[PDB]
């Protein structure tokens, strides 16, 4: 029996909020990245450091610990980029038209070859979150859903249900009517399909970066990449 | 042997 | 509009009436098939289904309210997802097998295998949830309207409005089936999370399709090639 | 393209 199922909605929310990884900084040096090497160098470096924090965060997500090591490896290999991306669009909500990879790394679309497509998708996602007035408590629920769901191919489904209960819990707490609750639930969950899409596209770009072999990639980032292939 | 294996243990 | 005035039941009726037919492949058990020809059957089938899907799409409430350019984009984004969910739907009652056509039932052996297993898992998921035909048609309409919605601004608003209406229809169906409110919310989420996996399967399929193009052995229709081109 | 005209008729 997993402990996750015994948690109350508020306990779940508190567990997720307390597990939140910190917002990391990019390199100082106000040189605006306007090239392939520089920009991607900063993004991979950032992703590298965030991955370490993500791994400790995942272990604190209720139900994740109950899985075998191999299952935990699989989920993270499938969801890592989706998780970084949803975090990105979350941080970028209050910066319409821009992507806040880090507090000292704010990029606009005017900055790399085939990359603009993904950039625009991320911007549209952030804008969507902004107009929906996504709340922090809702964001953390969605992020855990991505972790548990994206690679889910009975325990996890049980856990996923509890997170759904938690999402509805938050909305009712926010004063939403019954119809507004299920509508907002559908809206939030449908966005996860687009985050999946962006992840797969970004992974293809990461692969090109590898085969072009100009931007330095950590062994960890490379193994995460290999897993998708 | 994946780095992820090691990191998930520590 | 017109899709915004429909009752939940009228929505379901319309969608059921709009269902495309199940086509046959050109599979012949007497003919020996090579890996290429095997894929040929699937690509040939998909090409013929596309004509029926395009006409089914027009019948999806709110779809014809969009500009031809937006209708094109939505179908270019969703076509493979739509074919796939149709596959897993009719494969429900065939555990461990995929029913590509009434005359083409395949298991993982003979069956690229990764995508096959993902489709099998998806169909298996639907079976355990006892997915209802009414729910299926709602899900398929959601894919059509949602897959390309984030790729004027009034159009998307209308799209989101219609999507909200389909959610109301889904909940309506579940409440009708005796589910408590909690069970409705949970089932709704369960169904929508599956669409994330369907998107993933489509993404992977599009890559394999591109590979097939480059190898130039499996015949690809002009329409299929144009669909692939839009994707990249 | 094909998709366009099929939708148009
Ligand atoms: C517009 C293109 C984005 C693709 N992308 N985004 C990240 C990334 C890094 C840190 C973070 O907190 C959030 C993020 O979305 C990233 C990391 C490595 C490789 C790629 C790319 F898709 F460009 F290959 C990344
Ligand atoms: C074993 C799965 C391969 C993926 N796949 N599936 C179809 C397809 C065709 C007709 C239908 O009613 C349902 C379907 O899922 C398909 C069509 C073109 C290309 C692929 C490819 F393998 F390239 F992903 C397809």
């Amino acid at each position: 029996n997993s402990l996750a199922l015994s948690l109350t909605a508020d306990q779940m929310v508190s567990a997720l909020l307390d597990a939140e990884p910190p917002i990391l900084y990019s390199e100082y040096d106000p040189t605006r990245p306007f090239s392939e090497a520089s920009m991607m160098g900063l993004l991979t470096n950032l992703a590298d450091r965030e991955l370490v924090h993500m791994i400790n965060w995942a272990k604190r997500v209720p139900g994740f610990v109950d899985l075998t090591l191999h299952d935990q490896v699989h989920l993270l290999e499938c969801a890592w980029l989706e998780i970084l991306m949803i975090g990105l669009v979350w941080r970028s909500m209050e910066h319409p038209g821009k992507l806040l990879f880090a507090p000292n790394l704010l990029l606009d679309r005017n900055q790399v070859e085939g990359m603009v497509e993904i950039f625009d998708m991320l911007l549209a996602t952030s804008s969507r979150f902004r107009m929906m007035n996504l709340q922090g408590e809702e964001f953390v629920c969605l992020k855990s859903i991505i972790l548990l769901n994206s690679g889910v191919y009975d325990h996890i489904h049980r856990v996923l249900d509890k997170i759904t209960d938690t999402l509805i819990h938050l909305m009712a707490k926010a004063g939403l009517t019954l119809q507004q609750q299920h509508q907002r639930l559908a809206q939030l969950l449908l966005i996860l399909s687009h985050i999946r899409h962006m992840s797969n596209k970004g992974m293809e770009h990461l692969y090109s970066m590898k085969c072009k072999n100009v931007v330095p990639l950590s062994d960890l980032l490379l193994e995460m990449l290999d897993a998708h292939r | 042997h994946k780095i992820l294996h090691r990191l998930l243990q520590d």
